[PDB]
């Protein structure tokens, strides 16, 4: 269950760099708000768990060198 | 859509309301019918006197609902709050994105038109 | 390394500046009077101090040593190489 | 889809970088507040997220050096 | 439709320079706030989509240098 | 139109250099705040604005230099 | 040790910019886009750019190539001489 | 134009909120007749009781034009807001840049005048 | 019950990346806010609490060379 | 007492790192906040306040070398 | 009265450790304001008041080598 | 349009240096604020424009050295 | 007057170690704050007059060293 | 008007010095806020604005040295 | 009169030690808000304020070294 | 008019030294403040223009040096 | 590397000042704006 995960933090990722984050809502009485993170960790936090679920290679390693 | 420039933004921002403080309320009855609409609902509490002391201390029900699902909705309609049976009294004209949905409680009290 | 030597030494200095190129260039290192892109050379004459006002700024490479260290490296090497050769060291080199 | 939030974001990148972006709207009582993200995150949102997309060559490999 | 692009970011830069970008506005009860850029964002901005699109020139190659 | 924005601008500079750069005018209910740059900026802006315009000299070509 | 140098020795400079990648180039390494393998650059006198804010040109200052080798070197064919019992001068 | 060196201010803030929220208006009638202005039009609701219970819920509609082109508007005619046809019953005076218009709904009331 | 914790701090760690970290809820007349944390010392604390449970190999013993 | 101590820093480090440290509650009337002190400190405090228990050891002593 | 006032000052230590360190204290218009001390403070407070009390041995002179 | 814009700005200064430089000013419903400018860049302009007017000498040329 | 000083001050800095320095106090009308001085200042001075008043040695004068 | 324009100067800078520089005055409804310089700015004014003028000289070329 | 100030700025320095240097003293519509002054620039003038006062021996002339 | 003046600044200095100096006023409907200087820049001030009056030697030139 | 070092030593100095370049140089490199070319 850690693709509808990824799915839910790639989303919200999205939104927040547009337009679509709330951090705060109020309805005269009724208001609540939420802590508010940064991007970077954002990123860190998709190719984190993107990396270490399932899906298929994105990362290749080191580079050789040759003449 | 809206030569507004601001009523978009009130309409994402009810949006967001909606979907964060609010209830699946849904109708029966009326031209709607079987539907659903996402209402946020509160119950103030008031009380009237009458004679001496006849307290009969109840509620007013309003449910915040957006105009565009909710036209044609008339007034002698009810409606289901999840398990609970009210009916509209009055509509609100809109704000701009929406509209205040006060409610009954019980059948609706005949029509008395005629 | 020598084409590194060629390429660190080629770019001696940059400007700064929000303007149009052309001006930026007439302004800070001159020339221009065109008879008739390219850019623009300009006349390697005596000693010239430009002018700027704030936002623009002259700046010219340090670079680095052209052999940091490279002469030891390569005396190393062809050390080595004589020795697999068997001819004397300084002889090949 | 990709093309889809790739428009989404650059409209959001010019109506931020001109004067539209809002961060918050209120009207009697029913307040909400967007966070917002400095525009150089979004630059680079821009910048990867096309090249993850089948969008054109932007990018060229290093620069040969010929006399 | 990227030379209206040039137009409309040009014109709200000018209107950011001397008085006329505007922050928030509010009317005794409903209200909206703008996220504020800085000039150097945008005028970066201005001079990367002004020489991406089929503006002509405004900035040519390095200098030569002869005696 | 060069001229037109740049005696605009001229006049920005000037006033909001003395005391007359409006940043928040409120009538009772209506209220907004057009947003402030600074001084520095607004000055190169001008001088670059300017200088694109075909107005006379302004700058001389570096220094010589002889006995 | 030889791979390092090459390598270290194999990436000059750098170029951080905006726009785009070909246009930089054209606008700061000279280039020859008027006529995949990105764009060859000619080799003539000194050249000074002339780059907006956000773009930069770095000189990557590198790495001495020996730094301490060849005295490391000069141990190791010490010890490889007591091996084989033949002179350090005469092997190294 | 305004010897104040605050009205120009008041003016420029005018201008910008109705540009920013208001929307389109079409005066028919009067002497304007055919003419195109901008206002921030809202809707608030207001209830009434004419005995022992009569509840009569309505709309109190307002506009807020520049006073420069409400001039001359008198009180008869009417207008359109896109599609709802209201009609100015009242015209607040000039609070230094602009003015509130006060709408009815329907066809005005006749004018018994004389 | 470490698994218990676990699975909650983990839950939260998500929760507060996407959107939904509550910060401060206010009904009318009853408000109450939650301090709030970094994200690092979250991790840091996932991480450790997650390695001193007895679940699977996540770290390994150095790196050796051979030629 | 100090089991009880703990006992009490652990699940009071739990409730700051997922949700549950309340910075201040208010009824209508009545509020009441209390200072928050940061993670960092906290570990320290249960760290110091476990190895001066009695229970076992979680920390060692230097480690050695040998060929 | 110094062996009491050093439990107290623990207690209070501890009181603020976990959550419970009132900061401010309001009712129906009467409200308290309690100054905030750092933790690190309050620590040296309690090692070196314990030191000076007749409290047991936690210190030892240096420390001396031997093959 | 120079000689007056040289008497503005002296005077704009001296009343900035001693007391009569408003920043804003209230009026129980209608209230403005100008945004204020330090005095140094006020001092350059000042300073610029009177070299740059027809007004006399006021800075000559680099001093010479003779013995 | 130097003993009760000292009682005063070695009294006040108990009750801002661990809850009991007030910074205001507010009833509903009356409200009064006092400033708050930083601890190390506080423990300097107490020091200075507790070195300064009859009352015995506390510290001694630098270190022999003997072989 | 130098002379009249400077001891009003001296007298604006010795009552800043005092207590007598009025930030913001406010009456019923009716506010204003003059904005307000630092002390060495307003020191250097009076320093060579008073040197400007013809009174008598503070100032001499700087010193000689014989033995 | 040097003993009248001498006593008051010491009583004034005790004062701001222990709780009691009021900052700002509010009855129903009167409020009073004193300045505050850094505890360092107080000792300061008990210094040089009470060594200016015929007080006794409170320094030495440096310190002479011998065999 | 030398003398009252520095009568009146060491006064101030003296009143704002203790506790005297009132950063502003507020009755119901009329509230004044006043620009606070600071302590340093008010001794350099009241030992300029200390030394710049009549009154006698405070402080001396160099210092000699003699076997 | 010739080419390098020669223009690297033939721009010795520079000079930045808002006030007119005609003046500036007059106010501080001596200039003889008093009596194209610069």
């Amino acid at each position: 269950t850690r693709q509808e995960e990824l799915a839910a933090a790639r989303a919200a990722l999205h939104d927040l760099m547009t337009g679509k984050r709330v951090a705060t809502v109020q309805k005269d009485g009724r208001r609540v708000e939420f802590t508010a993170t940064s991007v970077s960790d954002l990123k860190k936090y998709i190719a984190e768990l993107e990396v270490q679920t399932g899906m298929t290679q994105r990362r290749r390693g080191p580079a050789g060198f040759y003449v | 859509d809206f030569d507004n420039l601001f009523d978009a933004a009130i309409a994402r921002a009810d949006e967001t309301i909606r979907g964060y403080m609010g209830t699946s309320a849904t109708i029966t009855s009326g031209e709607q019918s079987g539907a659903v609409i996402r209402g946020v609902f509160d119950d103030p509490e008031n009380i009237s006197y009458a004679g001496q002391g006849v307290r009969v201390e109840g509620s007013s029900p309003s449910l915040f609902v957006r105009t565009d699902e909710v036209r044609q909705l008339r007034r002698g309609d009810t409606l289901t709050i999840g398990e609970e049976n009210f009916w509209v009294d009055r509509v609100s004209p809109d704000d701009g994105g929406s509209c205040h949905l006060w409610l009954g409680r019980g059948v609706p009290p005949a029509v008395n038109r005629r | 390394q020598l084409q590194s030597a060629i390429v660190k030494a080629m770019y001696a200095a940059t400007i700064e500046s929000e303007l149009d190129t052309q001006s930026a260039m007439d302004f800070i290192l001159g020339a221009n009077s065109q008879e008739q892109y390219a850019a623009a050379p300009v006349r390697l004459g005596g000693a010239k101090v430009p002018h700027l006002m704030p936002g623009d700024s002259l700046n010219l490479q340090t670079a680095q040593d052209t052999d940091n260290g490279y002469s030891v490296f390569e005396q190393s090497l062809l050390r080595y190489i004589a020795a697999g050769l068997g001819v004397s060291y300084e002889q090949l080199s």
